């Protein structure tokens, strides 16, 4: 995060940290005591799938405490449409071997429903975006959790004030830009695949997962995210579904 | 479908319409409203008017700085409307003199304090109430040769020669504004 | 306006454009000169907009030139006050006022619905948590 404060432990309950091998990967999203969400580019190099590892109710990763649970990755399943390398379905659901305990600092946010995410959270205006990334564009990761609020553009606004960039990625309808444009707040490499959270009248949901963008916090450019509206059904039926055999799993989209 | 266009704020004492084109076929309209840091909200809703009156959204804070979009059905198309900022760009309606008494050799002008459309505490609150001291009222008149005054309350006193009529015309003025500083004449009247 | 002779009398604001409708012409014979005769002109003739009683439900016309403006009633808006406020209880107007989720309803009325972990209140808009820890609540902040 580039621009934003640490998340006061506990107040980033969902805010699940992804290792490979024990070593930091990416963000997640914790929506229920089994599955969590985060993005499907977090997984283009990974070799050792049997080795991810999802820790829930971390905050500070140079000190341990009681509130923290790690639970082995049974599996990663993301949109046979995305593509490694590239842009589009950013996107990831994963089980957990096993169940993680919910308490104080460590609860699921809300998988809202299509049309409720489409019609009321997407034009509110204001959104969370957290996790141990960058603190600065190809500067280190942050040692204690960080969160920023940034402001949801729709893509037509978006692409007006974004300055063309020689052959860049579309903004599809699977993404949605929020973020600042005069390069002082983002979310950047090390945060993928965390929550872009929305508020609204006393609950949290989901909306957005960190996917790309032009560096980190570069001026005349947004952050890019993964439009969750756009797979609610999707997660929902793959969540009644039983577990496969292997780690990894393409399942179809729509 | 086709984005609306040419989008443009009426606004008068603040009651405040937006406006668009072109007359819908086969399409209808929402439009959605808020501050720069505010949510949006939407009013409107699939109209198949090429206006919204948007005044009860923004007499909420009449110093804010409104943009508002009109999205188009047959994410939607839209179009954003110009930033519109209520106190530095309502016109000011037109002036009503209220009344004017002699005394001897000085006559006061009095200026109808017109209500606007801001609601406060179940009531219209006057241009005055507004405005305050930016607001200014300035006098054109003559012996029924120009002449001129100005007053930073709703009342002239002037001079004049005994015995000879005089008619007066008065405007609506706040100093400070760069657009719309103005508003037209008021109607004529004669003592 | 004129009737016979009377045109002999000197010119009179009164008689001729307050207590009768008067011309252009006879105006200008009142006050002379063209500026001061056309700035008294612009609103004299401008008539009524008020006049068609444009102002719905209950409103109040306020007259302008070439143009009105309606003050409405607290429950109602519009160029002529023509909305009706309380006819927008739709899910796309402010979620139609539900906490949670909303459901639209051809005829009846929107119906409000709430995300698993929570239940209805009777109040038909709020939901309230029927566990523990439902989604989308802070702990250390309730
Ligand atoms: C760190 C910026 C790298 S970059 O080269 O400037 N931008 C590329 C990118 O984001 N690539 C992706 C991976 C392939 S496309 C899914 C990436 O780095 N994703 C991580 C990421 C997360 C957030 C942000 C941000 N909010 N600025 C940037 C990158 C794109 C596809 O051009
Ligand atoms: C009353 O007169 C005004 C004049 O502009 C007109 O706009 C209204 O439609 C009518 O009711
Ligand atoms: C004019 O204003 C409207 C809002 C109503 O209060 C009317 O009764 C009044 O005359
Ligand atoms: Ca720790
Ligand atoms: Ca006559
Ligand atoms: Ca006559
Ligand atoms: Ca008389
Ligand atoms: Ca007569
Ligand atoms: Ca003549
Ligand atoms: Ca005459
Ligand atoms: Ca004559
Ligand atoms: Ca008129």
């Amino acid at each position: 995060i580039v621009g934003g404060k640490v998340c006061p432990k506990g107040e980033c309950p969902w805010q699940v940290l992804l290792l490979v091998n024990g070593a930091q990967l990416c963000g997640g999203t914790l929506i229920n005591t089994i599955w969590v969400v985060s993005a499907a580019h977090c997984f283009d190099k990974i070799k050792n799938w049997r080795n991810l590892i999802a820790v829930l109710g971390e905050h500070d990763l140079s000190e341990h405490d009681g509130d923290e649970q790690s639970r082995r990755v049974a599996q990663v399943i993301i949109p046979s449409t995305y593509v490694p390398g590239t842009t589009n379905h950013d996107i990831a659901l994963l089980r957990l071997h096993q169940p993680v305990v919910l308490t104080d600092h460590v609860v699921p946010l809300c998988l809202p429903e299509r049309t409720f995410s489409e019609r009321t959270l997407a034009f509110v205006r204001f959104s969370l975006v957290s996790g141990w990334g960058q603190l600065l564009d190809r500067g280190a990761t942050a040692l204690e959790l960080m969160v920023l609020n940034v402001p949801r553009l729709m893509t037509q606004d978006c692409l007006q004030q974004s300055r063309k960039v020689g052959d860049s990625p579309n903004i599809t309808e699977y993404m949605f830009c929020a973020g600042y444009s005069d390069g002082s707040k983002d979310s950047c490499k090390g945060d993928s695949g965390g929550p872009h959270a929305t508020h609204y009248r006393g609950t949290w949901y989901l909306t957005g997962i960190v996917s790309w963008g032009q560096g980190c916090a570069t001026v005349g450019h947004f952050g890019v995210y993964t439009r969750v509206s756009q797979y609610i059904e999707w997660l929902q039926k793959l969540m009644r579904s039983e577990p496969r055999p292997g780690v990894l799993l393409r399942a179809p989209f729509p | 479908t086709v984005a609306a266009y040419n989008l443009t704020w009426k606004s008068t004492n603040f009651k405040t319409i937006l406006e668009w084109e072109p007359k819908p076929v086969n399409q209808v309209y929402t439009v959605q409203i808020s501050t720069k840091s505010g949510d949006w909200k939407s009013k409107c809703f699939y109209t198949t008017d090429t206006e919204c009156d948007l005044t009860d959204e923004i007499v909420k804070d009449v110093k804010q700085t409104y943009l508002a979009r009109v999205f188009s059905y047959p994410e939607p198309l839209y179009e954003n409307s110009p930033e519109f900022t209520p106190y530095l760009e309502t016109n000011l309606g037109q002036p009503t003199i209220q009344s004017f008494e002699q005394v001897g050799t000085k006559v006061n002008v009095t200026v109808e304090d017109e209500r606007t459309l801001v609601r406060r505490n179940n009531t219209f609150l006057s241009l005055r109430d507004v405005f305050g001291k930016d607001l200014i009222y300035t006098l054109y008149y003559w012996k029924s040769g120009k002449k001129t005054a100005k007053t930073n309350t709703n009342e002239f006193l002037i001079d004049v020669d005994k015995g000879e009529n005089y008619c007066f015309s008065v405007q609506a003025v706040i100093p400070s504004r760069t657009v719309n500083r103005k508003s037209t004449d008021s109607p004529v009247e004669c003592m | 306006a004129n009737a016979f002779l009377e045109e002999l009398r000197p010119g009179s604001l009164e008689r001729e454009c307050k207590e009768e409708q008067c011309s252009f012409e006879e105006a200008r014979e009142i006050f002379k000169d063209a500026e001061r005769t056309k700035l008294f002109w612009i609103s004299y003739s401008d008539g009524d907009q008020c006049a068609s009683s444009p102002c719905q439900n209950g409103g109040s016309c306020k007259d302008q030139l070439q143009s009105y403006i309606c003050f409405c009633l607290p429950a109602f808006e519009g160029r002529n006050c023509e909305t009706h406020k309380d006819d927008q209880l739709i899910c796309v107007n402010e979620n139609g006022g539900c906490e949670q989720y909303c459901s639209d309803h051809t005829g009846t009325k929107r119906s409000c619905r709430c995300h698993e972990g929570y239940s209805l209140l009777a109040d038909g808009v709020s939901c309230t948590p029927t566990v523990e820890y439902p989604c989308g609540k802070i702990p250390i902040l309730e």
